[PDB]
Parts: structure tokens; C-alpha cells; sequence
């Protein structure tokens, strides 16, 4: 248990081709840790007369030798270039320290704006609703809903917010995949873990992916749609990323 | 061996004067069969305008025809076929009338495309076939005359 | 894997019509009562009352087809009140009603004007993927209403024509319409030794969406020809002027993300210089065959456009036009006015034609290259290859039809390049063909990796379902056994992957009252995106025919050839 | 010859789709066979039908062996069965030999007692409760014939799977007259009641009726004096289950021997009826009876093959009141009644009337006396009679029925149908079947007249009727409502176009399947059919009509 | 109301001497016909007679057909109703050939736990169903000689 204290609010776009070069002033031995709060963007590249949808989500992180660091990125479908628009939070275990400037037990209806800024952590039960935050709001989506509408829903949640009141203090960093990884009792972060795309309706579905947090283990379940690109026009393989970032994760003490 | 150039082997000597009698005078087709047949010397009677003894291409009716003709892995059609018949009957003033045709073949990979760009290649295509197909109906007729002589 | 089966029977005076019905595993049982209503000479109505099970509702198919003073028409309002499937499917939208509407109006004036109508408002974006409606278009999953007039004489023409698109705001697709577009050709020949043309176009390309960039483009081609005819050779040299001039708007999103920066204003005026030349051979063959005579046909060609950069003339409608023998001796690469390429070349070709003694073609082959003396660049180049090299013979071609009897046939076909050093293509057929219903068929296929590649959208390049190219073997048979039964075939068979395409068969009795057909076919139905291997979908369908007292006979043959997803074409 | 026929293929509310294939086998030209393919869809496997017809010395007869071997529905239904093969058979030889010799068969087995609920058959139908599974032999000359039979059964419910059935079955019937003024003959029987079960009686009978029967005629008048006598052995066995439950105990050998007398009589009027309508006569044929039967205590013989006969008119000058050689009633009765006809000119009866009463004298005993009448009377004019039957035309009738009752004063039964035919395609017809409650219970046994089903009793009244709309189309309609409850029973209508070359044909029909126990409220059966037929190249084609009639669950019978 | 007693018979005069024609003299039928002629005092002659002026019946073809008649609540039939149909053709020398016909309709409760009992009574039901059938026949002998003196 470790209380990084602050650097950066990046949320800018990749200078290069799929590389994005925050830099900071860093501390010899810092261990610098980055959240990630936007992993992935759908871009739309363009193709010889054609708009085809094509998430950008991020693969390695790395230091730039006590200066900063640096994202690479890789698209879906790995023939494409563009630039994204990741954004995150980086922090140094060895100056303002975050602190919990809101912590309410709410009820989200669908889509719920932040009530401060910050990154936020929270922590649900419910099987059929999946949550991503996007960049300004909380969003609720049916999981179970299999058809090409953007179906909403509502799930009650414990909602935690951290910014420049006990201090922030995180713990294990979980990489989220598509099977259940059990975290008991404690908060997972809030962020999109991917996008999809799918054979639907006629359509080329495009949707994001999200936490879906059941007893106590989270897994990757679909959210709200991106657009529906019709295959008349053009047909496109399936893809199902989930992206490798780490999410953290908080005790419940907040 | 010898290659002694050609001997009139155009358009028969018979057939230098003729009257291209059509459905539709003013479609592709037609004007496309024109072309090459004014490029072969032959020049158009105005339509019907002679009182007789001049042959006339009766052209027919055409039948383009998309199909599928192999598929990737996942059974998506990649390469299509077209195929065009079109057939015409030449008049021969008052000995008989005898029947020509024209079945011209093309291949393509089915390029993922935009709507309106993808109506402008199968019109270059279409059009690019009318012009073959026409090219075979001024062949075909030195066969009538070898028919008609006996 | 998935077996499906499919039951139907139906047919092929206000009074009613033969009834069709249908059952399938999905989509379950199904049936129509058409009732005609003629009313007048030139109305007559066709009431369809249509139940589907699985909905659980009955859709009311109507027309109108009617020739009152004006000309052809149709009409068709075909009506859903309540669907159960839609309900799941879309819990967003509140009421469940179908609906589709449309309208075929033409007729002609004086023989000189013309009109066309094509309206298609439908109900709901996911219409047309759930029923498969009689009488729609649809674009890009869109739904069109284009307009038309016209104007025709031996020379002149005039098509001012629009089409808009029925966009709903669950569809995100990019597509351009053409609101009008006046189309003008003036064709006047023998303006002395030369022969003259005319080509006009005002347009306005409107997007779908609100991001896209807008246009208004103005053309012209003047030309001026000159051919001349010779006996035994021919040639036939023009030039060209090609004028445009464009009006870009709306150009705010594009601009922000990318840095070609789409200009507001370009004029783009570039000459076209091409000369064309043949010249024929000949030699009688009595040595091989008696009275025989073969025609050896060189062709050369010399084609000549200036560069102009066009990077800031945003890509309206131009595709990439692929290639073939015939398609070396052409004009344009992109087909359309808006990526007009730049060409410095000279084409060659060979034909050798082999005529009998009725002087009918037997035979015919071919030979091409392209000689690139300056590459061809457009300011937007961007295909990948597989070699450096730009100028010189790149690309070559070949064909050839032996027609050995009057029931064999033979076909070719090959596009070596040495872009990347292998072939590229190698359609091939042959063919024996009897009659109507006798006949056996082989076919090849083949599409190199490298040129899929180097063609198609650079997400075929890294998907296991498109990578590899095409180099599947095929055949097609069929032979009656009786005078009343047929039997068909078909086996298409990949060799890259030794696993089958598809593979069908059908038998039929078809007797003066009555027909009954059965089938059976192993397709390639998508891919698993899990374990990556693909998916046979395997269906069974048995059909029966109520053959009418009257002339209307056939075995079944050349019905059952088209079924498979592979159809049969007569290729001799 | 050795070849195929017109398939035949439906879609279903059922089986979703079916398709025949009729293969016609053929051999030596007495007997041949009709192989049938069938195809089911919901079902799965292919049913085949094996029917072989044939002919030979003894006589003519089918055969049927239809044959699912594996059923996807049953197996849902019960999941628990190891195989869900259905099968079906039915033998049914019958001829005389050489003019003296006779033989019977009659057979019929099912796999389960749900076949024909569930499919369908022209052996049986849903409103069945048995399956007949009998054999008969015996050869007959005018005055001796002997015969040798062996009833059995196939209940199909298995909340009472008791059943009887007779192995042997000996039943000698002699003949012979002119003995002086008088008629001999002579009965017999033998036979083994086995049971499906284990604890239930078996029994042994051996039976010796004679007769003297005393004819007497005259020109108008026929009295028939009569007396015949009874015996009855038996050597009843396995009684040890039942001697603990009921408490009057059965017993071994039990002898019953008991007389008859009987005594007929009638006359025949005349009278012109040229008073009203001239040209037609009428007669009327009064006719008076009296029967006595000695009373015999037979509370210690099981009732095996023992029933309460229905009573019309023609039947209230029967012998007995059990048809069956085991609850032989006694009493002492009268019986008249006067029947009137009016003929035509050409002597042809175009009407009749009749009524009659059987006034009891001390009461109707069998020793039995545990049935529980709605009121119990002891003697009077019991049970009343009657029947008409009208000739209206040719192409009219009507048809009646009643048995009036002052012991409960309630209509036991009654029954009506008048019908309108023109030819074999056009008809219509009424029709009602009446049944009081307290009949249902007096004579069916007391777990039908304490549950709901069969309670109330039957109170019908359906209506037929087809019309050949133009000359292609059959349309048939059928209602049968239960006024009782006010709820309908049957509901059939059906439409088929027949041209030379096909014919496509409709239904509907909303049959009651089952009672549900926990909602006791009926259970409708609603199914559809669209069947194509496939003729072509037969010259007759038939528009159908009388085969759609005989299709649902109450049939079509023509009542002229 | 005057009514006499009738002195015609219902045996015509002429049809006093009766030759009986059956595929089966044996048979349950055929025993009835003979009880019943015997009735009216009816002097029933063989085939092997000289007599070639003598009426002759001839028994037809019979048909039993038992159909449900009313369905109780739960399903199963309640009713059930026979039917019988006989043809006879009577063939009096001298003159032409007449048909008669006779139908039967009965009925009995069905009871499915005592069907030995409910089998040992349509038994009964039959042949009783023999014995009135019979009688419609020898009642449409006065018909057969009235309508064949005109």
C-alpha cells in the first residue's frame, strides 16, 4: 500500500504514428506508475472512399529515462495509422497528494456526469450491466441485450473520486481479461477496457467494452454502441479487444 | 512461309452499304456497333431512306449478367463473371436473313467501395464490353457471305 | 455443423391466385394467398395477404400497377401492423408497424423526353435485413428516391437527374449523392477529316452525414479524332481536353484531423494525346488443315497525360480499375472525374486467329505488356507492392478460346507481373455441352497473395480469411436418366487449405402436372473469430412445382445449376 | 405392375410437414402390397406403412404394420424410456370356405395407449378407450354350427388396468323344426375368464338353453307362446384377494338353473285414408307381451361379461335386460304398443309411428340389489317408448326417438336428425342426442356419475352441411354444440379446390382432448392442415366432399 | 273409424312360392330371411326346382359401421351408433328386375371398463340388427308387385 503522489493530467493526442511522449520531471528510482483512464479510441480511417470504424487502444508503456514516458499504441486490425487521444493520470511512489474529495453511494440511470473531477473507483453487483467511463461521465449499459440497440440501464454503485478526506493509497493492479478474476473486497477503477466489433442486425456493430463486476470478480462485458456501419458497403473480420493495461484497485476503507 | 498482308478480308464487298436498323437507335450499343463499322468503311445509309437492295444489321437484344465465380474462406464472393449476349440478324435483300451473335467474358475481383464509385467502374465495365462485343458482330460477317455463296 | 432444411410448394379474372406455401428451421412456416383485382384496362391492383409465423402477424404485399396517360407505373405498400421478433430485437422504439413504400413511374413524350421515379421510404433502419421485400433499392443499406428527366435525339442528350438517401440516425455509413446532376453529350461527326464530341457534368455530391466534405464540379471533353483505314492495317490517333473546376465546403473536420488540407477552389485543366495502331496478317494452313487460314494481328498503342498533383481534390467517386488483356488498351485508370491519373506509355499485343473453311473463328490467342516510360503518379499514391521497380514492361497478360467441336470449348486467361514475380491470375474453364441438360464443366481459379494485397482494403492483408489468395478447383455435371428424371452436381474444392467450398446436389422428376426437386449443399458461412477456422453451414430443400395444364416443360436442369453459391455459366 | 403412385405432402399444426410415398408392390393376382414411406417432421425418423391385401381360399382381408422407429416428441413427453419406437397393427381376414366353413379375425395392438391420440389413422381414433384384439373360427350349416373365439383387449388407461378377456369361447347353436307344431334349439357355451392381473377372479361356465317355441298364425294375428329353460355351472377360482375386500364373499361351483315363459302377440288393421289425402292407406299393428323369470340369488357370481342393454322401442319386448350370460334379471312384466303406418299408392311406407309402455308387475331383481336408483320405485308404468320415422320426400327425412320415465320423471334418452339431400355433394342435417344425468348414473358405473366429466350427462345438438360452390370448390362446415355447459364440442370446416391436375385442401378443427385434473375445465385440441394432393393423369377426381365429412371426431352418417 | 282388418297379405298372392338366391345360405342372414318367410307362410324352393316362373330374392351385400355419436366432456366417446345396410335384388320371371334396400339404426353407451361386456352386446346389437333388416325387405314385396303390374 502506496501513496504516489502526482505529476501529470496528459490527455492529449500521440505525436508520432501511434506514440505519445508526456514528459515530467522524474525522480532517479521513482517506479513510475501510470492509470489509464482512456485506453482506447475509435478512430475513423479512411480507405480509398471508405469510412471504417477502427479502435486505437494502447500496449506498452515506458520511461523515458527519468524524463517522462511514453505510450505506444497499436490499432485493431493492424494495417491502419492513425493518432489517438489517450489520457490518463501518471504518478511516482517517491507534490500534492490525492485525496478523496467524494465518496457517495449513488444510483446511476444510465449515464451520470461526474460530480468532481478526478479518477474514479467504484464497486457494484449486478450480473446484466457493465460501467465504462468514457472522459466526463459514467456510463451504464445492458449487457445481456445481444441486438444492435443502445439499450441503458441502471445499477446502484459505491462511487469513490480521487484529485489533488483520506489520502489516495492503491493497491494491486489487476489486468482485467475475459475471465473472472476475484478482487473481494475492494474498488476496481473506471475506464473502457476495449472496443468490439460484430457481425449484427446486418450491421458492422461497433461497441465499447467495460467492468462487469458480479459477486466479486470483474470480466469484460459489452457497453454502449459506437455506430452501426452497414455491410452492404463493406464487410470487416470480428475483433474483440481487450486492452492489456492494468486497472488499479483500492481496499474499501474510503 | 509467307504472310501476304490480307485480301479484303473486312466487311464482304457486298455489304459496303448498309442500313443499321435498330430497336433502340439511340443506345450504347448501337452507337458502339456504328463505330466500328463506320471505321471499316462501311458507311449508314440513312435509316430507311434507299428504296431497296442495301443489307441491314438487325440488332438484337443484349443480356449482361453478374455471377459469382469463387469465394474466400469465410464464403464471401470474391471474383464475379459478367457475361453479355447479344444478338443480331444480318438481311440479305431478298436471298434471306441469317443470324450472327456475340458472348463476350470478364472477371473481376469484387472491390469494397463506396456507392457511387462503385456504379462508375461497373460502367466503364459495361461499356468496355459493349465495345468488344460490337467487334465480334464485324466479324462473323465474312461468314455470311462463305454462307450465302452456297 | 448447422443443418437447415427448407419445404416449399407453390405455383411457378378477378379471381384469386395458387397459393405458395414455405417452412424453414428459422424464419418458420410462411404463406401467401395473391389474389389479382383487375379493375380497368389500365389498372389492375394484386392484394397479397402474407403470414408469417414467427412474427405472428399477416403483412398486406399491394400494387397498383397501372398505364393511364402518363406511362408504366407500380405501387407497394406493404404493411406489418404489429411484430413480435422486432419487440426483442429493439426495445428502444416503442411501436412495432412495418412498413415499405415504393414507385417505378416512367413513360415517354414525343419519343424525345423521358421520366423515372424510384421512391423507397421504408419504416425502420433494420427493414431490409429482416424481410427480403419484392420490390425496393436499397444503397448502402440505404434507402433511395431518385428523380429523372431526359432528353434523347441522334446526337444531343440531356439527364438532370438527383437521388437523395433515407438516413435514419442509428446508421453511421459514409455515402455520396448527386443533388442534380446535369449530364450533356453532343456527338457530331465528319467535321471534315476528323469527328467531334461533347461531355458536360454539373454535380453536387451531398454526404450522408454532417462531417463530410461537399462539392459542385463543372467538365468538359472536347475531342477531336482522326481515324484511317487501311486494307490490311488501321490507325486512329486523338487528343483531348478535360476541364474541371470544383467548389469544396464544409471541409472543418476533415482538415482538423489530417494534414493533406483540402483546398477551397481547384481548377484542374490537363490534355490527353493517345495514338493506336493494328495491322493484319494471313496464311493458309493447308499443311495442318485443308483450306484453313490464320491471321497474326500485332497492336501497339502510345498513350500520353500530363502530371497535375491532386491531392487537395477531396476522392468523390473513384474506384482503382483492375486489369485483363483488353485492359491494357485503355484510357483512364480510376474510373470516374476525380483521381484522373497521369500516363507517359506504350502498350503492345499479338492475337493469332485460326479460321476453318467456313471462315468461322476456331481459335484465338493473345499476348500484352505495358511499358511504363514515366510511373504513374496521381499526388495520392499509396498501394503497396512487393518490388522497387516503376518503368518498364510490369504487367503481363495472355488469353485464349479453342473451340475443338461445336459441343467442346476451351477458355484462358493469365496476368503474369513482375511487380513481385509470379503469376497472378489463371482463369481457366473447359467445357462439353450436349444439350440443355448434358453437360460437364471444370474450372481453376487462381489470385496470388501478393495481389490481393495490393488491390483490396488493407484489412485483407492481415486476416487469415483473405490473405492467402484463391486457388480453388471446380466441376459441374449433368445428365438425365429417364425422360422424366434429371441429375446435377457440383464439387468446388480449395487447394491451399484442402477443404471443399461448396458442394451440391439435385435430383428432379418433373412430369406435365407436377415437379418435385430435392437438394442438398455444404457452403462456407463465416468465420469462428475464436478458434480461427471457418464454419460449413449444411442445408437440405425439397420443393414442389404445380405445373399448370399448358406448353410450360422442362427436366429441371439449368434451374438446379444456379442454386449453389457458386452458379453455372455456359463459358463455351 | 411393381411401381410407384402420386405422393401426397401437408403442412401441419402437428408434424409441420409430411410426404407420402406410396411404392405399390405387386405379386400373383390375388394378393399385392402398398409400401408407404412417410415422412414427419417434428416427428424425425420415417414411418412405414406396410399394408398387404390378399386373397385365398379362406377369404379376403389387409393388413397393416405402420412403423416409427424412433419418435422425437414421445421421447420429450417421457425422457425416462429406454426407445420411443411406435407401431401399429391391424389384421382383419373374413370369408367362408367352401360354403359351410367360416373364419374371423379382428386384431389390433398399439406400442404405447398414446398412438392414436397422437397420430392418425383409419383404424381408431383420440375418442377410444380399447383396442379389439379378437380371433374367431367355426364352420355353420343350416341346422349345427359350432365356433371357437378368443375376445381379448388393450385398455389403454392405466388408472384401472384390470381387464377381462375369454380364452375358448365353444358356443354350439343346433337347429331343428316341424317337430310337430312346435321349434327346437339349443345354445351352449364354455369358456376361461382370464384377467391382465393377479388378483382378480377367474371363472368356468357352461350353459344348456333349449327352447320350445309354439308358433301360431292367422290372417292378422301371430301369438307365439314360448318357454325355454337355463342352466349355469361354474368352478370360480383366485377368489382369495377378493373374499378380504368386498363383503359379501364369492364362492366356488355355484349352479343356476331357472324356466322362462313368454307369450308374443299382435294384429294388423286397415283403413283408407282417402277422408283427407286419397290414394293412401294406413295400418295399425297393436302388440301386448308377458314375460316372468323365477328369481335367483347372484350376489356370489363376479360379473364378467355382463351389461345393461339400452331400451327403444323394439327393445322393450326383449328377453333379457343384461345382454350376457351372468346378471340374468327376474321379473314379471307387460308390454304393449301400436304401431301406425301410412302407406302410398304404390305400397310404399312413407311414415310410421309407435309408442309403447312396460308396466312392471312386483319389481326387477337380481339379487344384486345395491344400485342406487335417483328415486327407487317398486311397480307401475316404469319406462314409457316411442318413435316416429317421416318420408317427406326423396330428398327429406326425419327420423326420431324417446324413452319417457314416470319412475324418476326424466326423459331417459332421446334422439332427432332430419336432413335435407340432394346429391352425394350437397346435404344438410340436424341432429340430437340427449341423455339425462340420472340415466348416467343408474346405468354407467358410480366413478362416472361422481366426477365432473361424466356427470351431467349428454345434451348435443350439431349441424352439417356442404355446398359445391361453382364445380371446383367442396366447402364443408360442422358444429356441435353441448348446450349444457355451453360450450361447443366439435367444430370441423374445410374448403378444397379440385382441378384435373392437383387439389389443395384446408382444415380446422377443435376437438376436446383431456379433462384437467387441477383446473377440472375442459382441454380443446385446435389443429390445422393444408394438404396438396397430386393426381395429374386420373381421369376420375371426385370433389372430395364425402371424405371431408368423415373426418373428425363425431362423423358424418347419413340419416336417409 | 271403419277400420276392417286387412285381408290383403304382405306376401303378395303372386310371390307365394319364393326362390332364395344368397352367396352364403349358412350365414346369419340368410337364417333370418328363412325365419321371416316362414312367418308368412312362404313355401321357399332351391335352385334345382323346374319352376322357371317362380320370384326369386337375391341377398345382397351387407355393411356394419359403428361412429362415435356424442363425446363426453373429458373426450372419449359416450355414444356410439350402428348403422346396417342390405341391397336385395327380386327377380319375377315374365317381367324386369327390381331392387330393394334396408337400413338399420341402433345404439348402445360405450363403457371402456367393461369391454368384454361391451362386446358380448354389440354382438346382440347385430344380431338384432339381423332380424329387422330382414323385415323391410318382406315389407316392400307389396311394392315390387304393384308398381311391376303397371
Amino acid at each position: 500500500l502506496r501513496a504516489p503522489s502526482y505529476c501529470t493530467s496528459f490527455n492529449q493526442r500521440a505525436q508520432s504514428n501511434k506514440t505519445l511522449t508526456i514528459n515530467t520531471p522524474l525522480t532517479a528510482g521513482s517506479q513510475v506508475v501510470v492509470a489509464l483512464t482512456r485506453p482506447v479510441e475509435v478512430i475513423e480511417v479512411f480507405d480509398q472512399t471508405l469510412v471504417i470504424p477502427d479502435p486505437f487502444y494502447v500496449t506498452s508503456v515506458t520511461r523515458n529515462g527519468n524524463s517522462g514516458i511514453t505510450l505506444r499504441g497499436d490499432d485493431a486490425y493492424g494495417a491502419y495509422s492513425g493518432l489517438p487521444q489517450w489520457a490518463g493520470v501518471i504518478m511516482e511512489v517517491l507534490a500534492k497528494l490525492m485525496t478523496c474529495r467524494y465518496a457517495k453511494r449513488v444510483r446511476v440511470n444510465g449515464s451520470m456526469a461526474l460530480p468532481v473531477s478526478g479518477v474514479p473507483f467504484a464497486r457494484w453487483d449486478d450480473g446484466n450491466v457493465s460501467v465504462g467511463f468514457d472522459g466526463g461521465s459514467i456510463i451504464v449499459r445492458n449487457a445481456s441485450y445481444g441486438g444492435i440497440d443502445d439499450v441503458a440501464a441502471s445499477v446502484d454503485m459505491d462511487l469513490v473520486i480521487f484529485n489533488n478526506n483520506k489520502p489516495f493509497v492503491y493497491d494491486r493492479t489487476i489486468n482485467i481479461g475475459t475471465s473472472d478474476q476475484n478482487i473481494g473486497n475492494s474498488l476496481i477503477q473506471l475506464s473502457y477496457t476495449g472496443a468490439l466489433i460484430q457481425n449484427n442486425g446486418g450491421y458492422n456493430h461497433v461497441r465499447m467494452n467495460g467492468i462487469r463486476m458480479a459477486g466479486n470478480n470483474v470480466r469484460v462485458a459489452k457497453n454502449r454502441v459506437i455506430g452501426n456501419y452497414s455491410r452492404q458497403q463493406f464487410q470487416m473480420p470480428g475483433k474483440n479487444i481487450a486492452v492489456p493495461t492494468p486497472l488499479l484497485v483500492i481496499p474499501n476503507m474510503y | 512461309c509467307g504472310w501476304h498482308l490480307r485480301d479484303t478480308t473486312q466487311v464482304p464487298s457486298t455489304m459496303k452499304v448498309m442500313i443499321l436498323d435498330s430497336g433502340d437507335p439511340n443506345g450504347p450499343l448501337s452507337r458502339a456497333v456504328r463505330n466500328q463499322l463506320r471505321l471499316n468503311g462501311v458507311e449508314l445509309l440513312d435509316k430507311e431512306t434507299t428504296r431497296k437492295d442495301v443489307p441491314s444489321l438487325r440488332l438484337g437484344k443484349v443480356s449482361i449478367a453478374k455471377d459469382t465465380a469463387s469465394v474466400f474462406r469465410n464464403g464471401q464472393t470474391a471474383e464475379y463473371q459478367m457475361i453479355m449476349t447479344v444478338n443480331a440478324t444480318v438481311l440479305i435483300p431478298g436471298r434471306d436473313i441469317y443470324p450472327i451473335s456475340a458472348k463476350v467474358f470478364r472477371s473481376f475481383f469484387d472491390n469494397p467501395q463506396m456507392a457511387l464509385a462503385k456504379d462508375n467502374e461497373q460502367d466503364m465495365i459495361v461499356k468496355e464490353m459493349y465495345d468488344r462485343a460490337a467487334e465480334q458482330l464485324i466479324r462473323k460477317l465474312p461468314s455470311i457471305r462463305a454462307a450465302d455463296i452456297r | 455443423e448447422i443443418w437447415n432444411a427448407r419445404f416449399k410448394v407453390g405455383p411457378v379474372r378477378s379471381g384469386f391466385l395458387i397459393p405458395n406455401a414455405k417452412y424453414t428451421t428459422t424464419n418458420y412456416f410462411e404463406f401467401y394467398l395473391p389474389y389479382y383485382w383487375n379493375i380497368a384496362p389500365n389498372m389492375d391492383a394484386t392484394i397479397t395477404p402474407h403470414y408469417m409465423h414467427r412474427r405472428g402477424n399477416i403483412m398486406w404485399e399491394n400494387e397498383f400497377r397501372y398505364l393511364s396517360q402518363a406511362g408504366a407505373g407500380l405501387m407497394e405498400l406493404d404493411y406489418l401492423p404489429s411484430d413480435k421478433v422486432y419487440e426483442d430485437e429493439h426495445p428502444n422504439d416503442d411501436s412495432s408497424r412495418r412498413w415499405l413504400f415504393y414507385w417505378n413511374h416512367s413513360g415517354v413524350m414525343d419519343q424525345v423526353w423521358r421520366f423515372n421515379v424510384d421512391y423507397t421510404k421504408v419504416s425502420d433502419p433494420s427493414y431490409f435485413n429482416d424481410f427480403d421485400n419484392k420490390y425496393g433499392s436499397s444503397t448502402d443499406g440505404y434507402a433511395t428516391q431518385k428523380f429523372s428527366v431526359g432528353y434523347a435525339v441522334q446526337n444531343f442528350n440531356a439527364t438532370v437527374s438527383t437521388k437523395q438517401f433515407q438516413v435514419f440516425s442509428e446508421q453511421n455509413t459514409s455515402s455520396y449523392s448527386a443533388e442534380p446532376q446535369l449530364d450533356v453529350n453532343y456527338y457530331q461527326n465528319d467535321v471534315g477529316p476528323f469527328d467531334t464530341r461533347i461531355y458536360g457534368q454539373a454535380v453536387h455530391f451531398v454526404n450522408t452525414r454532417d462531417d463530410m466534405p461537399e462539392a459542385t464540379r463543372v467538365h468538359l471533353e472536347p475531342t477531336i479524332n482522326l481515324p484511317l483505314s487501311n486494307n490490311w492495317g488501321s490507325i486512329n490517333t486523338e487528343a483531348k481536353f478535360l476541364a474541371t473546376h470544383y467548389q469544396q465546403t464544409n471541409l472543418d473536420w476533415y482538415n482538423s484531423r489530417n494534414t493533406t488540407k483540402l483546398d477551397e477552389s481547384v481548377n484542374r485543366v490537363m490534355p490527353q494525346f493517345k495514338v493506336d495502331g493494328k495491322m493484319v496478317f494471313e496464311r493458309d494452313m493447308e499443311m495442318l488443315a485443308p483450306g484453313y487460314t490464320q491471321t497474326l494481328e500485332p497492336r501497339a498503342q502510345y498513350l500520353y497525360v500530363p502530371y497535375r498533383d491532386q491531392s487537395d481534390i477531396y476522392n468523390y467517386d473513384s474506384s482503382l480499375l483492375q486489369s485483363d488483356y483488353s485492359g491494357l488498351f485503355r484510357d483512364r485508370t480510376y474510373g470516374g472525374l476525380d483521381r484522373i491519373a497521369s500516363a507517359n506509355q506504350v502498350t503492345t499485343g499479338v492475337t493469332s486467329r485460326i479460321y476453318d473453311d467456313a471462315a468461322v473463328e476456331r481459335f484465338n490467342i493473345s499476348v500484352g505488356q505495358i511499358y511504363y516510360f514515366t510511373e504513374s503518379r496521381t499526388g495520392d499514391d499509396n498501394i503497396t507492392w512487393e518490388n522497387d521497380d516503376k518503368t518498364g514492361s510490369l504487367v503481363w497478360a495472355g488469353d485464349t478460346y479453342w473451340r475443338i467441336s461445336e459441343r467442346w470449348g476451351l477458355r484462358g486467361g493469365i496476368q503474369y507481373d513482375t511487380r513481385l514475380d509470379n503469376v497472378a491470375t489463371s482463369n481457366s474453364s473447359i467445357e462439353y455441352r450436349r444439350d440443355e441438360d448434358r453437360l460437364v464443366q471444370l474450372n481453376y481459379h487462381y489470385a496470388s497473395p501478393e495481389y490481393i494485397q495490393a488491390t483490396l482494403p488493407k484489412y485483407y492483408s492481415t486476416a487469415e480469411q483473405y490473405k492467402n489468395g484463391i486457388s480453388q478447383v471446380g466441376a459441374v455435371a449433368s445428365r438425365p436418366i429417364a425422360d422424366r428424371w434429371s441429375i446435377v452436381g457440383a464439387y468446388y474444392y480449395d487447394t491451399n487449405a484442402n477443404k471443399q467450398a461448396d458442394s451440391m446436389l439435385g435430383v428432379q422428376y418433373s412430369s406435365c402436372c407436377y415437379a418435385i426437386r430435392v437438394g442438398y449443399e455444404r457452403k462456407l458461412n463465416g468465420w469462428d473469430n475464436d478458434k480461427q477456422h471457418a464454419v460449413y453451414d449444411n442445408a437440405i430443400g425439397f420443393n414442389i412445382e404445380l405445373r399448370g395444364l399448358s406448353s410450360n416443360y422442362g427436366l429441371g436442369t439449368q434451374e438446379m445449376l444456379r442454386s449453389n453459391i457458386l452458379p453455372y455459366q455456359n463459358t463455351l
